RNA sequence: AGGGGAAAA
RNA sequence: AGUAGAAACAAGGGUGUAUUUUCCCCUCUUUUUGCU
């Protein structure tokens, strides 16, 4: 109703009509990256010399409803912009800062559940036991091990699969579900997932955090387990091995 | 007391202080005027390693052309593009028998990847040439220009995603006796600035029409733009590179990928691998060589590079290999496959920027193009310019270069890399007929050869048949850059190995710092980068708190986030000192925040957000990570003004950008931008999932979006979500809006 | 605990600090 | 038969076949056969599907919700997105591969198939083809016979009447042109697409002309290339070669390397942004005055410390400047500073007066005035830049002196590390101890002051230029350090004067005017500093071991430049402890694995192992960890303070000379090939930098005491 | 899936 | 003058960061300068 309203009148006009009529689904990749504008380059020294600018961050307009222009202090955090399109505001970090010690507070958070796989890494770390430190020769091997462990029964493969099935079912395609525990896991997602107030495409990331499996060639010595090579700074050095066992099952 | 750090060397080995080597601490260097020295300087180079060639004028781009293919053998020592064909193809026979069933197999994957590939994997390279402007564009830009300039001119094979579509459309192009593009013309207005009241010159752009007739459209779809490598270090001189137009990208892709195919199923390639890999791979051909030599036989490694290796390098030679390669294959594969060397054998380096000139008695400078160079008063350039200028006279086209030799500085490094590997096969017993043997690795031109032979005189012999046998296929080792000693050590990209391979620190000195994207990504970043080098490049625990804390101090300082209980005093001071008296567990802000550093090796592996959450305290948890913080952009809901709740915490905002030409106006071009972001949003909008992954369609934009709103309405009625009417308003939208697409 | 000392380092050669002198009177 | 087509059907299926072709590559010219059927296929299931509607009581009604649902005609993404939806609400299953229509009063997917041949063959390719006994079958032939799934006609008797009728009259068209046998003999072959791609016009004459000498046609050289076989091609072109091209290898003996050859001319003076071991700086102790952290009131507050002042004078004047200007640049920037101090509220920044003086010496209004090419066609006096190479410069010992003097041991701290997170894990102990060692010996270097110095002067220099790119702007020079008292001070060393930043590349150059005060006479080695005027602007009573003694305080002015590029690197200088300490650290872990245990204390402390650092006229000298340390540390921090093209290359065409000096060491036998072109590819880097000079001076050291 | 940063050739 | 070095800046379009490989991080568009 909304977007297919927006669709007519942007149709209306001239040369979108030319746009949405001669551009094919394809093409929309390639017009969609397209710029015109002067590249930027050396973005740590930008940002160097702009934190000492008035205002170095580009808010919605909205935050002037929220952020009040100034603080106790009479610094201002945001002012209105003039080379934009009227969406877009000037802010400082006093803005930010402001928000954080008077901003709006709630007790319903959705970074624990987003980041489940660093909670559990934090938990694992906080009830590791170290044992004693060697100072020996260390060899080390350079092997293909894993770095997120995902899900076992799943593979690359199956994982993403059923990532698209569980978060966008009706654009799966021509792929279908054949592993038992792929359904499983699928009708656990959903059910676990039902009625989420979080954006399509950051859902799909923590699926693909949660599930898919990635490796990489590291110089291993010792343990090969997942929950070894996340601390493998820790317990490995050229010259000493630091004993250590995770709080993990 | 001198001090004298090198005489350390006395007592550590070279390899183990190899890091003191690398002067990486300071600014590398860079090229500050034109590159048009550069680059007709190596185009001078190129002709004249080959100037034995034959010599032949071009029937469609008519211009001089130089072969070299089955010159005269060198007589000296030299650097020669003189490599015979016979010898190239049976390297590539005694590669494929050593290897059964090699190019057979990497010619059915590169067949699967051709017939799969889709158009906008061209978007994925860097800045390109771009022949409807004469510049260079970023890589999507210019493929958007390319396309719009085909089909306007009638070629629309491209509507179709398939990339090999739009190489037809190409080839169809490269027949059309004249094309119509749309260029940028550029109005000049003298204005008194307000600020300094001087006089400048305002520029505005637009857009015009223009025709190009087959000649030039042929020779600006060869061309190449040269331009200088800036911040590349232990070089004293620079150097020129390309890059290609859009017509010359798809071709070169997929050559490159059969290669990289090839070279997959090669022990003795250097590429695709690198890292850890690169170096396991290397650390077993060493283990392997010296194992199997036996206790009498002697063993030597040579650590070599190649001289000029693009500059000698002929697309005839890669021609002929492909030939080979794509035996008993479909035509159409071959031809595919094949096309890429005939561009490059015909193309065309374009000069750049040209030169600046200066007259003193009027206190003026001006910058001539390169297009007038071929019609300038030789009086006016010093010496070497001069001599450059009559050496390249004759091969001056429309302001480009002819360019028949050389491969223009790594288009094709993994087939350079395969006749490579194939020449280090050829090193076999069976092969040598002699008591000698070598083997070893090779990336793109660098490499070590590991030559074992009973005695000296053994091992003399064989560098000699790998030397003389490399430059009969067309390579030039380097004599001065390479050596050879007893097995054990040996150097090889950057790599030492001494009896395993030693860190090499200094080579990662530029990634520690702040990365200038935002508070959150930076720490992130930061804790991570020293975290990798701890695990790979052997950062000691101590320098790794040391680090740790340099970066907190520099993100710091960044960031204006020193300590709250701190009497420095900025813009964000009072902020963070509010905040600090505020909360009472002190431990739980971020150091953004001007809370403390938790940091340590144990937890350099967990982010900062999580890493102190249960400090955080409830008020400022819910503050930092409110569901609607204004900083992040927003998703509105789909198929519902509700809007989607946000997870990232207030510090990752977005900082401000600029893209503002001095004294130029660019409105007119920007608007397409605006309205092809506009028409991307709303098909977002229709199709939720279309940022996840990219879509394919040959459908249009308007019309997938009318089929999926009725079949969403239809859908929604036969569930039960919405009422008659709204379906019934729905569809006729939908059919007013088809209505108006069909009759503009 | 740990203070850092060089035999190269003169107690007296360096009469004064050419870089770093004390000069309030 | 393409005309016969487009001129029979509707102008939308014609379309909807063509658009259906060209999305697999299938061009509607040449493929006829198969476009007229995919054209007969979409008519047929567009007759199938309309006129059938669905009323809201739920029963099937012709003349509001459709009977049936269309999937053929659409694209693949769409076709299966509509299939999901559908299968996804309905809760039908999915099929296999695409159908064609959707009936929702049965609520099943139905193929649509349309044959010349026999039904019955055809019916059993599709059954055995989907395999599921949930996807309705319907054939119809152009005979007149139609066959169905279970006798399960779900359309009307009058609306299969009206199909069959259609495909009869398409026969009876397609034959009355004589093209019904082709179209019924293609059909066996319509399931397959075939890739094509060739080469022709003007690709075909490029690749004739791409090709070796003896060839004339690309099919020429491809049969060829066929046919070919190996018959000892390489081995008689290796015999035919002459034996003067050769790999000869020339023995790598303890008497074959030479020193290298540093070039001759005038010697070399000193180009650092700013002076080293001739600064002298005015500090201010325990600073509490209202204001502090602003630099302006610091060194208005460390200038007033020191009384002594006169008038200043040209003591060594710049041999190619205007020594008047820089005497008044001296003298206008004492006045700013007064009258900044008479304000109550002094600014944050200061910019100055664009004066005669300042303007010569910021070079402002030197560049010529850029102008098109196009305007200036009727010049006659146009000159290309000059691109003369840099002169020779003959090697000094000035910095020699200037290491050694980066080398030492300071007496105040010079940085201040910021805290960590609790030590835990015992590796956590051993490094927090090793960290202290680390730290205490690293932070009372003067390479640390010089890194703190640069950071401060190159990040203040880059805030001033983007903030203030047309004004003119003071920056002093200030530093801050911790005493060995525990007192917090804050020195001043100079000022800054900064031109016009308009800087638009990265190497785009800001000129500025350095002045910094010392208490070394210029006229005892001139020649260091050629670049400079030097001043006498004040005289200073220093205490002394026995007394006081009054000596004169020089100020070296002098115009300097810095690009974008060179500011960024000179604020990452803290870089360079990492290098020093990492490798401190490697050689210390190196031992320890051999011994088993930590050897950081018994190295530090008992100073039991130490490492050739150093030359004397005795010999070589060794230095224990710490010492080596700081010497790392202050090689780091002038390779950023010298960094330049000559040292980049220097360096890596040295490191191949090292790399074959211990091979020899090795006893593993080096051999090379082109020695001497290694000896002259090293000496092409040394030209004028002193740093590369010095470097080079060190390793023909290096190679005298390792060739023995 | 895309973008940015670092290194090497 | 100075920076700098094979050609430029010293204001008046930034129209000059390419191919391959590896590693790491992230998920969108429309009046200031303080390293205690
Ligand atoms: O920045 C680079 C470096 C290397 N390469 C590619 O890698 C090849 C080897 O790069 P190289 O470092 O060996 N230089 P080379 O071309 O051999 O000349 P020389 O120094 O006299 O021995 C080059 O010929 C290029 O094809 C690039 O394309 N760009
Ligand atoms: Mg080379
Ligand atoms: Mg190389």
């Amino acid at each position: 109703m909304e977007r297919i309203k927006e669709l007519r009148d942007l149709m209306s006009q001239s040369r979108t009509r030319e746009i949405l009529t001669k551009t094919t689904v394809d093409h929309m990749a390639i017009i969609k990256k397209y710029t015109s504008g002067r590249q930027e380059k050396n973005p740590a020294l930008r940002m160097k010399w702009m934190m000492a600018m008035k205002y170095p961050i580009t808010a919605d307009k909205r935050i002037m409803e929220m952020i009040p222009e100034r603080n106790e202090q009479r610094q201002t955090l945001w002012s209105k912009t003039n080379d934009a399109g009227s969406d877009r505001v000037m802010v400082s970090p006093l803005a930010v800062t402001w928000w954080n010690r008077n901003g709006p507070t709630t007790s319903t958070v959705h970074y624990p559940k987003v980041y489940k796989t660093y909670f559990e890494k934090v938990e694992r770390l906080k009830h590791g036991t170290f044992g004693p430190v060697h100072f020996r020769n260390q060899v080390k091997i350079r092997r293909r091990v894993d770095i997120n462990p995902g899900h076992a029964d799943l593979s690359a493969k199956e994982a993403q699969d059923v990532i698209m099935e569980v978060v966008f079912p009706n654009e799966v395609g021509a792929r279908i579900l054949t592993s038992e525990s792929q359904l499983t896991i699928t009708k656990e997602k959903k059910k676990e997932l039902q009625d989420c107030k979080i954006a399509p495409l950051m859902v799909a990331y923590m699926l693909e955090r949660e599930l898919v499996r990635k490796t990489r060639f590291l110089p291993v010595a010792g343990g090969t387990s997942s929950v070894y090579i996340e601390v493998l700074h820790l317990t490995q050095g050229t010259c000493w091995e630091q004993m250590y066992t995770p709080g993990g099952e | 007391m001198d001090v004298n750090p090198t005489l350390l060397f006395l007592k550590v080995p070279v390899q183990n202080a190899i890091s003191t080597t690398f002067p990486y601490t300071g600014d590398p260097p860079y090229s500050h005027g034109t590159g048009t020295g550069y680059t007709m300087d190596t185009v001078n180079r190129t002709h004249k390693y080959s100037e034995k060639g034959k010599w032949t004028t071009n029937t469609e781009t008519g211009a001089p052309q130089l072969n070299p293919i089955d010159g005269p053998l060198p007589e000296d020592n030299e650097p020669s593009g003189y490599a015979q064909t016979d010898c190239v193809l049976e390297a590539m026979a005694f590669l494929e028998e050593s290897h059964p069933g090699i190019f057979e197999n990497s010619c059915l994957e590169t067949m699967e990847i051709v017939q799969q590939t889709r158009v906008d994997k061209l978007t994925q390279g860097r800045q390109t040439y771009d022949w409807t402007l004469n510049r260079n564009q970023p890589a999507a830009t210019a493929l958007a220009n390319t396309i719009e300039v085909f089909r306007s001119n009638g070629l629309t094979a491209n509507e179709s995603g398939r990339l090999i579509d739009f190489l037809k459309d190409v080839m169809d192009s490269m027949d059309k006796e004249e094309m119509e593009i749309t260029t940028h013309f550029q109005r000049k207005r003298r204005v008194r600035d307000n600020m300094t009241k001087k006089m400048v010159t305002q520029r505005t752009i637009g857009k015009k029409k223009q025709r190009l007739n087959k000649r030039s459209y042929l020779i600006r779809a060869l061309t190449l733009n040269t331009m200088t490598k800036d911040a590349e270090r232990g070089k004293l001189k620079r150097r020129a590179i390309a890059t290609p137009g859009m017509q010359i990208r798809g071709f070169v892709y997929f050559v490159e990928a059969l290669a990289r195919s090839i070279c997959e199923k090669l022990e003795q390639s250097g590429l695709p691998v690198g890292g850890n890999e690169k170096k396991a791979k290397l650390a077993n051909v060493v283990r392997k060589m010296m194992t199997n030599s036996q206790d009498t036989e002697l063993s030597f490694t040579i650590t070599g590079d190649n001289t000029k290796w693009n500059e000698n390098q002929n697309p005839r030679m890669f021609l002929a290999m492909i030939t080979y390669i794509t035996r008993n294959q479909p035509e159409w594969f071959r031809n595919v496959l094949s096309i890429a060397p005939i561009m490059f054998s015909n193309k065309m380096a374009r000069l750049g920027k040209g030169y600046m000139f200066e007259s003193k008695s009027m206190k003026l400078r001006t910058q001539v193009p390169a297009e007038m160079l071929a019609n300038i008063d030789l009086k006016y350039f010093n010496k070497s310019t001069r001599e450059k200028i009559e050496k390249i006279r004759p091969l001056l086209i429309d302001g480009t270069a002819s360019l028949s030799p050389g491969m223009m500085m790594g288009m094709f490094n993994m087939l350079s890399t395969v006749l490579g590997v194939s020449i280090l096969n050829l090193g076999q017993k069976k092969y040598t007929k002699t008591t000698y043997w070598w083997d070893g690795l090779q990336s793109s031109d660098d490499f070590a050869l590991i030559v074992n032979a009973p005695n000296h005189e053994g091992i003399q012999a064989g560098v000699d048949r790998f030397y003389r046998t490399c430059k009969l296929v067309g390579i030039n080792m380097s004599k001065k850059k390479s050596y050879i000693n007893r097995t054990g050590t040996f150097e090889f990209t950057s790599f030492f190995y001494r009896y395993g391979f030693v860190a090499n620190f200094s080579m990662e000195l530029p990634s520690f710092g702040v990365s200038g994207i935002n508070e959150s990504a930076d720490m992130s970043v930061g804790v991570t980068v020293i975290k990798n080098n701890m695990i790979n490049n052997d950062l000691g625990p101590a320098t790794a708190q040391m680090a740790l804390q340099l970066f907190i101090k520099d993100y710091r300082y960044t960031y204006r986030c020193h300590r709250g209980d701190t009497q420095i005093q900025t813009r964000r001071a009072f902020e963070l000192g509010k905040l600090w008296e505020q909360t009472r567990s002190k431990a739980g802000l971020l150091v953004s925040d001007g809370g403390p550093n938790l940091y340590n090796i144990r937890n350099l592996h967990i982010p900062e957000v999580c890493l102190k959450w249960e400090l955080m305290d409830e008020d400022y948890q819910g503050r930092l990570c409110n569901p609607m913080n204004p900083f992040v952009s927003h998703k509105e809901i789909d198929s519902v003004s509700m809007e989607y709740d946000a997870v990232a915490t207030t510090h990752s905002w977005i900082p401000k950008r600029n893209r503002s030409i001095l004294n130029t106006s660019q409105r007119g071009i920007l608007e397409d931008e605006q309205m092809y972001q506009k028409c991307c949003n709303l098909f977002e909008k229709f199709f939720p999932s279309s940022s996840y992954r990219r879509p394919v369609g040959i459908s249009s934009m308007v019309e997938a979006m009318v089929s999926r709103a009725r079949i969403d309405a239809r859908i929604d009625f036969e569930s039960g979500r919405i009422k008659k009417e709204e379906f019934a308003e729905i569809m006729k939208i939908c059919s007013t809006i088809e209505e108006l697409r069909r009759q503009k | 605990s740990y203070s850092p000392t060089s035999p190269s380092y003169s107690p007296t050669s360096p009469s004064y600090s050419p870089t770093s002198p004390s000069y309030s009177p | 038969m393409e005309d016969f087509v487009r001129q029979c059907f509707n102008p939308m299926i014609v379309e909807l076949a063509e658009k259906a072709m060209k999305e697999y590559g299938e061009d509607p010219k040449i493929e006829t056969n198969k476009f007229a059927s995919i054209c007969t296929h979409l008519e047929v299931c567009f007759m199938y599907s309309d006129f059938h509607f669905i009323d809201e009581r739920g029963e099937s009604t012709i003349i509001l919700k459709h009977r049936f649902e269309i999937i053929e005609g659409r694209d693949r993404t769409m076709a299966w997105t509509v299939v999901n939806s559908i299968c996804n609400t309905t809760g039908v299953e999915k099929p296999k591969f695409l159908p064609d229509l959707y009936d929702y009063k049965e609520n099943r997917f139905i193929e649509i198939g349309v044959t010349r041949r026999e039904v019955h063959i055809y019916y059993l390719e599709k059954a055995n083809k989907i395999k599921s006994e949930k996807t309705h079958i319907h054939i119809f032939s152009f005979t007149g016979e139609e066959m169905a799934t279970k006798a399960d006609y779900t359309l009307d008797e009058e609306s299969r009447a009206r199909i069959k009728t259609r495909l009869f009259t398409i026969r009876q068209e397609m034959a009355s042109r004589g093209l019904w046998d082709s179209f019924r003999q293609s059909e066996r072959g319509e399931e397959t697409i075939e890739e094509r791609f060739e080469i022709t016009g003007t690709m075909r004459r490029l690749a004739d002309q791409s090709l070796p000498p003896n060839f004339s046609s690309l099919e020429n050289f491809r049969a060829y290339v066929d046919g070919f076989e190996p018959n000892g091609c390489i081995e008689g072109k290796l015999s035919q070669m002459s034996k003067e091209v050769n790999a000869r290898i020339e023995p790598f003996l303890r008497t074959t390397p030479r020193p290298l050859r540093l070039p001759d001319g005038p010697p070399c003076s000193q180009r650092s942004k700013f002076l080293l071991m001739d600064a002298l700086k005015l500090s201010i102790e325990d600073p509490s005055h209202e204001g502090e952290g602003i630099p302006l009131y610091d060194a208005i507050k460390c200038m007033k410390t020191f009384f002594g002042w006169k008038e200043p004078n040209i003591i060594k004047p710049h041999e190619k400047g205007i020594n008047p200007n820089y005497l008044l640049t001296w003298k206008q920037v004492l006045a700013e500073l007064q009258d900044i101090k008479n304000e109550e509220k002094i600014p944050r920044t200061k910019n100055m007066k664009k004066t005669s003086q300042l303007k010569w010496a910021l070079g402002e209004n030197m560049a010529p005035e850029k102008v098109d090419f196009e305007d200036c066609k009727d010049v006659n006096d146009l000159k290309q830049y000059d691109s003369d190479e840099p002169e020779p410069r003959s090697l000094a010992c000035w910095i020699q002196s200037e290491f050694n003097k980066a080398c030492e041991l300071t007496d105040s701290s010079w940085v201040e590390l910021d805290e960590i997170g609790e030590d835990v894990a015992p590796i956590e102990h051993i490094a927090s101890m090793r960290r202290n060692y680390f730290t205490a010996e690293v932070s009372h270097c003067r390479a640390t002051e010089y890194i703190m110095k640069g950071v401060y002067i190159n990040t203040a220099l880059l805030n001033a230029s983007c903030a203030a790119m047309d004004d003119f702007q003071l920056i002093p020079m200030i530093s801050k350090c911790i005493t060995k008292e525990g007192r917090r001070k804050t020195n001043l060393y100079g000022f800054i004067i900064k031109g016009r930043s308009h800087l638009r590349n990265d190497t785009d150059v800001v000129n500025f005017v350095s002045m910094e005060f010392s208490l070394t006479d210029p006229r005892l080695e001139p020649h260091k500093w050629e670049k400079y005027c030097v001043l006498e602007i004040g005289d200073m009573l220093l205490r002394t071991a026995v007394g006081q003694v009054s000596r004169p305080m020089f100020l070296y002015v002098r115009t300097n430049g810095t690009s974008k590029i060179k500011m960024k690197w000179g604020m990452e200088m803290r870089r360079c402890l990492l290098q020093s300490l990492q490798q401190i650290e490697s050689m210390i872990e190196a031992e320890s694995s051999v011994k088993e245990k930590d050897l950081t204390k018994e190295f530090f402390e008992n100073k039991s192992e130490t490492w050739p650092i150093g030359e004397s006229p005795k010999g070589v000298e060794e230095g224990s960890i710490g010492k080596v340390c700081r010497t790392l540390l202050a090689k780091s921090v002038f390779n950023s303070l010298y960094a330049s093209p000559q040292l980049e290359g220097f360096s890596a065409e040295s490191r191949k000379l090292l790399l074959i000096v211990q091979a020899l060491r090795d006893n593993l036998e080096p051999g090379t090939f082109d020695l001497e072109g290694l000896y002259e590819a090293i000496e092409e880097c040394l030209i004028n930098d002193p740093w590369v000079l010095l470097n080079a001076s060190w390793f023909n050291s290096f190679l005298t005491h390792a060739l023995r």
